[PDB]
């Protein structure tokens, strides 16, 4: 059966763009039905890495779960959360993704940070990420304290570097800065490694599925 | 915040090779996430992309033009530039450079310039350059209103294209035209600079045009005195 | 490749009108298409960006829309600075390529034009070449008929015209008529007169002077 998603592309849904939350649940389809130009996608503008790819791996999936990989109320003791974007409302009111977690400094310091996850579960891992990228350096400062970070994101199929590139974009949704997000499957018995002092869209929400 | 400018108006032999530069202000042009881009605009036409560059190394031309072109960046003087081969009257243009900031969700790569210079003409000829020959269009009776009078200056026999004309150092703005420049049947240029004032300032305040050359490294001063 | 095609090539609207400007490629873009706005002499300006984004500074007035093979741009209330060429731009498929462009042009009220004179100056006259010039400041509509008079005969083939820009304030143009003679034909006559005919005049307007007063 086909997986409607309305007025929601396939990245509103599966980050988890705030407008895209009353869609039903479910944990198999074939098909996704998307409209030609979603109204509802990457609300905080960036670039989605291997986005079509991503598209055909779920284009059918016969079990797919939702689960809180990094649980907001434990995982980040010595971070704060941001308070998201207008770019990303929900309500009348500034919000952001809910499957991804806005990490910033704690008083004037955003501590290295070091968090790793198992896959226990017999299926495969959907985990989504993010980088953000600020308009200027006093935001980046501002938000992370330091000027040059780093977010590195390792599993033993995957492995990559991620370094801010502090510029001023053409103006979209109102945002000058970016986060680009990025996404891997882990298999079952692998780890995957997520370490940053800055600048690292979490994990929040990840997916266990079956493809095909 | 980024200024960009490109280097000075001029002219060009044909089958020779057209050089520009663009002087960069702002960033650095060695920056990863910045593309540095040229395009042109010939007399009478549209836009035509020509190509762009990173500092990485990455680079992309137009295929209409793609083994004419050469480009460059200079990081002791933070600026890049563009070269051009064999060129004919087609190449006679103005040319932009222009900066863009690598946004692949919303763009493909390295192709759209969000931020501009002015232009630069660039004129493919055999021909010599010639400074203008500036005169004066003196205040007189022919030339009032009442509470108005006009002045100007009248810029003769130049060539290329193009003269830029200022008055009293760019502190009189308001009320001046300049005119497009009339191609003459010698084949040189010609245009005025005009500017309505009120006549009551006539005798008291002083007329001055700046007439600037650049093809000629040229730039002449001429008093409009009433008369 | 791409051919970028703008609906329509100019148009005239009046302060306040709605103004809309149509593009169309060849092929589907999606949304990767950008509009500027190039104004003479000025750097060409981003307005709006991916269809649909408007860029820092550009005032809300202007708006774009569109996505796949038809996208507009439209400016709500029409401004005397908003004459310009208009261009919009895909970014989907390298060459990057522009439309041919929209002029854009301000209707307004009918203005008369103040019309003066300036005889060849003497610097010039030092040369062998006497460069008559009669000026029309601030006039609409942008047609106007300017005949030289020369002791009361009609000139032709001896006078050059040009015309600026629209103004970016009040809309208007303004013109010259510069009639230019060898030294020696301009002492064989007397009265030099420039006789300017416009829809703001009720009748023609000659400003004239005689030579050597
Ligand atoms: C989801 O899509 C709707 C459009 O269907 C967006 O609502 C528009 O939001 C923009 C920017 O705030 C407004 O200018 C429009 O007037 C809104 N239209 C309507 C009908 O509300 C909404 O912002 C999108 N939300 C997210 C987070 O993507
Ligand atoms: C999509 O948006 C429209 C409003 O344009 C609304 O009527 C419709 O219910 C929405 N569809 C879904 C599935 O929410």
């Amino acid at each position: 059966a086909p997986l409607q998603l309305g007025n929601c592309s396939v990245a509103g849904w599966i980050l988890g763009n705030p407008e895209c939350e009353l869609l039903i649940s479910r944990e198999s389809w074939s098909y996704i039905v998307e409209k030609p130009n979603p109204e509802n996608g990457t609300c905080y503008p960036g670039h989605f890495a291997d986005y079509e790819e991503l598209r055909e791996q779920l284009s059918s999936v016969s079990s797919f779960e939702r689960f809180e990989i990094f649980p907001k109320e434990s995982s980040w003791p010595n971070h704060t959360q941001n308070g998201g974007s207008n770019s990303c409302s929900h309500n009348g009111e500034s919000s952001f993704y809910k499957n991804l977690l806005w990490l910033t400094k704690s008083g004037s310091l955003y501590p290295n940070l070091s968090k790793s996850y198992a896959n226990n579960k017999e299926k495969e891992v959907l985990v989504l990420w993010g980088v953000h990228h600020p308009p200027t350096i006093q935001e980046q400062t501002s938000l992370y304290v330091k000027e040059n970070a780093y977010v590195s994101v390792v599993s033993s199929h995957y492995s990559r570097k991620f370094t801010p590139e502090i510029a001023k974009r053409p103006k979209v949704r109102d945002q000058e800065g970016r986060i680009n997000y990025y996404w891997t499957l882990l298999e079952p018995g692998d780890t995957i490694i997520f370490e940053a002092n800055g600048n690292l869209i979490a994990p929040r929400y990840a997916f266990a599925l079956s493809r095909g | 915040q980024v200024q960009l400018e490109e280097s000075g108006p001029g002219l060009v032999k044909p089958s020779e090779t057209l050089s520009l530069t663009c002087s960069v202000s702002g960033v650095s042009v060695t920056s990863d996430i910045y593309y540095w881009t040229w395009i042109r605009q010939p007399p009478g036409k549209g836009l035509e992309w020509i190509g762009y560059i990173f500092y990485n190394g990455d680079t992309n031309y137009n295929p209409s033009l793609k083994s004419r072109v050469t480009m460059s960046i200079d990081t002791s003087k933070n600026e890049f530039s563009l070269r051009l081969t064999s060129v004919t009257a087609a190449d006679t243009a103005v040319y932009f450079c222009a900066r863009g900031t690598e946004d692949l969700g919303y763009c493909s790569s390295g192709s759209c310039p969000n931020h501009w210079g002015q232009g630069t003409l660039v004129t493919v000829s055999s021909a010599s350059t010639k400074g203008p020959s500036v005169f004066p269009l003196a205040p007189s009776s022919k030339s009032t209103s009442g509470g108005t009078a006009a002045l100007g200056c009248l810029v003769k026999d130049y060539f290329p294209e193009p003269v830029t004309v200022s008055w009293n150092s760019g502190a009189l703005t308001s009320g001046v035209h300049t005119f497009p420049a009339v191609l003459q049947s010698s084949g040189l240029y010609s245009l005025s600079s005009v500017v309505t004032v009120p006549s009551s300032s006539l005798g008291t305040q002083t007329y001055i045009c700046n007439v600037n050359h650049k093809p000629s490294n040229t730039k002449v001063d001429k008093r409009v005195e009433p008369k | 490749d791409i051919v970028m095609t703008q609906s329509p090539s100019s148009l005239s609207a009046s302060i306040g009108d709605r103004v809309t400007i149509t593009c169309r490629p060849s092929q589907n873009i999606r949304s990767f298409l950008n509009w500027f706005q190039h104004k003479p002499g000025k750097a060409p300006k981003l307005l709006i960006y991916a269809a649909s984004n408007l860029q820092s500074g550009v005032p809300s007035r202007f708006s774009g829309s569109g996505s796949g093979t038809e996208f507009t741009l439209t400016i709500r209330s029409l401004q005397p600075e908003d004459f310009a060429t208009y261009y919009c731009q895909q970014s989907y498929n390298t060459p990057p390529t522009f439309g041919q462009g929209t002029k854009v042009e301000i209707k307004r009220t009918v203005a008369a034009p103040s019309v003066f004179i300036f005889p060849p100056s003497d610097e010039q006259l030092k040369s062998g070449t006497a460069s008559v010039v009669c000026l029309l400041n601030n006039f609409y509509p942008r047609e106007a008929k300017v005949q030289w008079k020369v002791d009361n005969a009609l000139q032709s083939g001896n006078s050059q015209e040009s015309v600026t820009e629209q103004d970016s304030k009040d809309s208007t143009y303004s013109l010259s008529s510069t009639l230019t003679l060898s030294k020696a034909d301009y002492e064989k006559h007397k009265v030099y007169a420039c006789e300017v005919t416009h829809q703001g005049l009720s009748s023609p307007v000659t400003k004239s002077f005689n030579r050597g007063e």
